[PDB]
């Protein structure tokens, strides 16, 4: 699965 | 409100001490709490509120896509039937989920944004509001999905005009922005040539910023610009 | 009970999606009501029942640690004062510890240990009594503390006696109620000699009983015979 | 720490 932004 | 007894400050040191603790639904219950008091969210406290709710969500994420694929599998001819409890049990996580969803979009709307004027914030939780959509269309499968998709497409949207209009290339909420709305482009929309384009432009155009940072700046937009690549690399 | 009106046989098959999808809370909520069916449990439900609890208390005493570890920081020399919060956080943490602690020990009571005839359920459940008992005194405090320290005692003393009766010195079983009563002497009752002597007789009589066993069981009882080990590296 | 039983 794809990577998103993390905190 | 059960938190409506603490002082927003206390609130906020706690979320610091549940974070610290790895006690995330309990960070997202004080940061609720606190944006309940009515007064906008400082940097580090949108950064707050953004932890709790990402590792609570991701958690039920996680176990969703646990049980769905063990539905998934149920439901392959020659298994036998083994009752409705998989089912059963993967709506109760999914409920919870669109429950903590719909939490979260509700206190971006009550008032988060209506009262978010400058840049950073505005965009900050814009592309929360986004995000949040997005979980919610992970799951979705009604004749709610096309909506649910419309709205998270349409939050990204104003926050990358905003961002395009008042932040540098390699501003960190610009570069997850745009990272994010990558992701539901490939994940959620069904548009991968999109997702390539805007992570290839969103990359390029913040390593031609890259000159303007400090050492410390440079580290953290490189951080984000290396998930960029990295999705690239997935999808090409 | 809110599993009331579940099939036992559900809330079993619930537990085990529970495990795989890592929702431990869920796990011992659906292993709590398969027990207040009412029903003995079998070999593998005591496993799940012990699995579920494990890991919510576990994460409850990871996040006990880091606050009181804050919190004993913010009572040495030359700290600036914060005021009650860390203490109130670590005190909510805590309560929420001894409630699931109590929970646990009032499944024991009501009423599996009465009804454990064989010797592997009734060891198996008096080590929980004395495990809960044992995190029930890593919090306690007041004159409450020797007698939490007493009853765990007692628990792991009353399965110690009926393993050693009936159980050959490699069951698993055994030897993991020998190594978490070792643990109660060296890091509880201050008797850290009495953990030593327990974990090398345990590990020797094991070592000398392992002839007997099939490559499957040696597995297992070599596993737990490499922690005595470890604790022993540890404690000399 | 000491280690305890695991499940
Ligand atoms: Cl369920
Ligand atoms: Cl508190
Ligand atoms: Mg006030
Ligand atoms: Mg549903
Ligand atoms: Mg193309
Ligand atoms: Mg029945
Ligand atoms: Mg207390
Ligand atoms: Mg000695």
């Amino acid at each position: 699965r794809s990577l998103s932004a993390p905190g | 409100g059960a938190m409506g007894s603490m002082e927003r400050a206390s609130l906020i040191q706690k979320a610091k001490l549940a974070e610290q603790a790895e006690r995330y639904e309990d960070m997202a219950a004080f940061m609720k709490g606190a944006v309940e008091k009515g007064e906008e969210l400082s940097c580090e406290e949108r950064n707050l509120l953004s932890v709790a709710y990402k590792n609570v969500v991701g958690g039920q994420r996680a176990a969703w896509r646990v049980l769905s694929s063990i539905e998934q599998k149920s439901n392959e001819e020659g298994s036998e039937e083994k009752g409705p409890e998989v089912r059963e049990y993967r709506e109760k996580v999914e409920t919870e989920l669109q429950g903590v969803c719909d939490t979260v979009l509700g206190l971006l709307d009550s008032h988060l944004i209506k009262e978010a004027g400058d840049a950073e914030s505005r965009v900050f939780y814009l592309k929360m509001k986004g995000d949040y959509y997005r979980y919610l269309a992970e799951v979705a499968t009604g004749d709610d999905k096309k909506r649910i998709i419309d709205s998270a497409r349409s939050a990204y949207q104003e926050a990358m005009d905003i961002s395009k209009k008042e932040m540098p290339p390699t501003n960190p909420i610009r570069l997850g922005l745009a990272l994010n709305f990558s992701v539901f482009h490939y994940e959620i929309a069904n548009s991968p040539e999109e997702a390539i384009s805007l992570a290839k432009t969103t990359f390029d155009e913040a390593m031609a910023d890259l000159h303007t940072l400090s050492e410390d700046s440079y580290k953290d937009s490189t951080l984000i610009m290396q998930l960029l690549r990295d999705n690239l690399t997935l999808w090409t």
